[PDB]
């Protein structure tokens, strides 16, 4: 229930998108 | 596209079969598919926009608040434009830049 | 490059040659599968051919 | 109206002393409203069973 | 005198189905009993 | 059949509530209706070229991202 | 009884955190670019495919992102938390919940309502898994699946906070209402103008319409044989699918201006002037959101009966499945195919369209007492506000107010049907619905932008 700024709510956003396409490129090389 | 009338993507196939879409034309400079030769284009103008759009966020008079949110764009747009392209190169020439 | 314009009208050239290295290609990956039951099984401990 | 009724009402409101503030102030259709809730719950869970029909 | 492990041969069905699987051409007719 | 014939009334009478309601209503003009037109096209334009482009991009990305 | 899950719930409301006031107005130039990025970070996310999505034949799910947005990571989208918002409406239109007047009992009742889209969000997402749509899930296996739900939950949780971002004042408007718009402005662009080529068995052809025009025009040597196709082509989008789809605009632009507005003024200070406006299209599109909702659901119990029990004449009777019904109650509420078939069957036709803008009216004049947005809600409204009416006692004004909006809401839901009947059989791409949406927000925008200029 933290009162949360706009701006760190854009970063964290940020990082789940990176997340995600880091994943797929570990999933290859695990694979690989 | 016009002259040759290349397919917007292509097919291939694997041991396992079945037939993969191909977006990057592999081992030839001068051919190109539809949709590969659109999606590079876009980044090489998006580049040189960020510069522009850069250039006038350091215009005086300006708040704290939009100079701020407006470098965040510019570098965002140079940065991945550049970077992305390399990418692109990489996959269509797997020797690209190797030694 | 021209084994691959699109044909309105027509069928692609490409696209022929693919269809028939299906047939053929598939085929040839059953003789693979057939060999590799014979080799791979164990016959007399799945002798459902009593 | 029974006039018997105006002191019926007057021992009511002595009793008021034991209950100080905390007195009792006082003293949509039945087919429409199911109809809504099916409608409305059933969106969710036909879309649900839909999804799983459509690829089944 | 079939095995524990052979129980599932046992099974009507189960026996049917070995005839097809492999004796479907034999040229005698073949009787399943039922 | 009866409730039919009895519903014939409400139905003319709303009817007529309608018109009176038309009237009442500001109805916009034509001289401001060009300002709307334009305003829409353009923000209808920008918006959709957006949405446009980012899919373009990610076709090729998807092709890399997995096999 | 609902208050009292209100203080039960309250510990699980705390945790679901807050956006920050803005501390201060924003400037334009900042009022805009709060939103535009929002925007792309929301929109690059739709596209982005799903980890771990296994598959007979492989690199299935690879064909299918080209495609359409099946797979991606924002499938849930926006339909979880709309769900969690109209459901609690209807609860307190029914009473059978309670909200507190006061402030803090209010800001309650929001945070519960967030929280329970959430619920809706993991239990959709178990159901995928459990039924195997992506793939078995023994060959997933369980480290697998788990992260797949994680994926899917921060998705739906990260959307929740951007909306709340542009209801906060950072950007102007609401997140859940750009977003629906900006995708149905999307379609429209993208099947005009997009360059994909997709192989029909007689020959490849081009999705984008305009694309389609050029390429055949040239192709072909009959000017005239070609130009008939691009119009009139059944199995792409056609030109006159676009042409339809700009006159459908300049319709909806035309009626949304319509409104009634009564003068209203300010008891406590003289000399000041406002009017209180009721739109035409008052009820919104919630009407035909009902209206559908109940034939899919009725589709979906008749289709499901006839498979348990075909031998009931009661099942056939309401529908014979063929799934389209061919006949019957079900068959006459379904749309009618083609221009031709309504001549082949003019009394089927007669029926649906009578039945499609009876049920939209009928809806949206019982929708209102639920909903809340009833004269007598409106009056005590404005009681708070401590506005009233010009030359009228208080009591009055319910009465006044009740003169103009029984009448508009009828209205309202017998037009929202007409609009809708009309957009297919003219054929303009996307919904009837979808354009009033894309008008009205633009339109609010727009507003907006008048005041700044000054």
């Amino acid at each position: 229930g933290l009162k949360v700024g706009p701006v760190p709510v854009l970063v964290m956003s940020l990082l789940f998108i990176a997340s995600v396409f880091m994943l797929h490129i570990w999933g290859k090389y695990t694979r690989s | 596209d016009v002259i040759v009338e290349p397919p917007s993507v292509g097919s291939m196939t694997d041991e396992h079969g079945h037939q993969r879409p191909v977006a990057f034309l592999a081992y030839r400079v001068n051919g190109q598919y539809i949709m590969e030769g659109l999606a590079s284009s876009f980044l090489f103008t998006m580049g040189g926009l960020g510069f522009i759009i850069l250039d006038r966020s350091n215009a005086p008079n300006i708040p704290k608040l939009n100079r701020f949110l407006l470098l965040f764009i510019g570098f965002v747009c140079v940065l991945l434009s550049f970077f992305m392209a390399r990418v692109f190169m990489r996959m269509k020439l797997p020797g690209y830049l190797m030694g | 490059r021209e084994e691959e314009a699109i044909q309105l009208d027509g069928l692609n050239a490409s696209q022929i040659r693919e269809l028939r290295e299906k047939s053929e290609k598939f085929a040839f990956q059953a003789e693979v599968n057939r060999m590799m039951k014979l080799i791979i099984n164990s016959l007399y401990k799945n002798k459902e051919i009593f | 109206v029974a006039k018997q009724r105006i002191r019926m009402a007057n021992e009511k409101h002595s009793k008021n002393i034991t209950q100080r503030g905390n007195v009792a102030k006082t003293s949509v259709g039945p087919w429409l409203l199911a109809l809504f809730i099916f409608v409305v719950c059933g969106s969710a869970i036909f879309q649900i069973i839909q999804s799983i029909r459509m690829g089944m | 005198v079939l095995k524990e492990e052979a129980s599932d041969y046992l099974e009507l069905d189960t026996i049917k189905n070995l005839v097809k699987k492999y004796s479907q051409f034999i040229n005698f007719p073949i009787y399943v009993w039922s | 059949m009866d409730q039919v014939m009895q519903f014939v009334e409400p139905s003319r009478q709303f009817v007529k509530d309608s018109i009176r309601l038309v009237k009442r209503c500001t109805k916009p003009d034509r001289k401001e209706f060009q300002k709307i037109a334009m305003a829409t096209a353009i923000g209808f334009a920008i918006m959709g070229f957006i949405g446009f482009f980012v899919k373009l991009i990610h076709i090729p990305i998807n092709n890399i991202i997995v096999g | 009884m609902a208050i009292k899950f209100l203080e039960v719930i309250k510990p699980f409301c705390v945790i679901l955190p807050e956006i920050q006031k803005p501390e201060r107005k924003i400037q334009f130039k900042e009022k805009v670019l709060w939103t535009a990025i929002t925007l792309f970070i929301f929109l690059v996310c739709c596209q982005i495919p799903l980890f771990g999505i296994m598959s007979a034949d492989p690199f299935y799910w690879m064909r299918v992102i080209l495609a359409s947005n099946r797979g991606t990571l924002m499938e849930l989208g926006i339909s979880p938390i709309v769900t969690s918002g109209l459901i609690m409406q209807l609860l307190a239109g029914a009473k059978i919940i309670e909200v507190g007047d006061t402030p803090k009992d209010r800001a309650l009742f929001n945070g519960a309502q967030k929280l329970f889209g959430m619920i809706i969000t993991i239990g959709q997402s178990i159901v995928y898994v459990m039924t195997g749509m992506y793939g078995d899930p023994s060959e997933m296996g369980a480290g697998i699946c788990l992260l797949i739900t994680i994926q899917l939950f921060v998705a739906g949780l990260i959307v929740l906070l951007l909306d709340e971002l542009l209801q906060k004042g950072y950007g102007l408007g609401s997140g859940i209402s750009l977003f629906i718009a900006t995708n149905i402005c999307e379609t429209i662009v993208w099947k005009a103008f997009s360059p994909t080529t997709v192989n029909t068995g007689r020959g490849m052809e081009f999705e984008g319409a305009i694309i389609a025009l050029f390429h055949l025009l040239a192709t072909r040597t009959d000017k005239v044989r070609a130009l008939r196709e691009a119009f009139y082509r059944q199995n792409l989008p056609n030109l006159m699918n676009l042409i339809a789809t700009i006159f459908v605009f300049a319709v909806v632009i035309y009626f949304q201006g319509f409104r009634v507005d009564l003068p209203i003024k300010s008891a406590r200070y003289r000399g000041q002037y406002n009017t209180y406006p009721i739109k035409l299209f008052y009820t919104s599109n919630i009407p035909i959101i009902l209206q559908s909702a109940l034939v899919s659901n009725l589709y979906v119990i008749s289709q499901m009966l006839s498979a348990r029990f075909s031998g009931n004449l009661l099942v056939s009777l309401l529908g014979t499945w063929s799934a389209y019904p061919v006949g019957g109650l079900c068959y006459y509420l379904s749309p009618p195919e083609s221009f031709g078939s309504v001549l082949e069957d003019p009394v089927h036709a007669v029926v649906y369209i009578v039945f499609m803008l009876g049920s939209c009216a009928f809806f949206s004049k019982t929708w209102i007492e639920v909903s809340g947005s009833s004269a007598k809600d409106v009056a005590k409204q404005l009681k708070e506000q401590q506005m009233v009416m010009r030359g009228h006692r208080e009591t009055s004004m319910v009465h006044e107010l009740n003169r103009y909006i029984p009448t508009a809401a009828a209205f309202g839901g017998l037009c929202i049907g007409a609009l809708s009947v009309l957009a297919d059989f003219l054929g303009a791409i996307g919904s009837g619905t979808g354009i009033l949406l894309a008008v009205t927000i633009i339109y609010q925008y727009f507003e907006i932008f008048v005041k700044e200029q000054s």
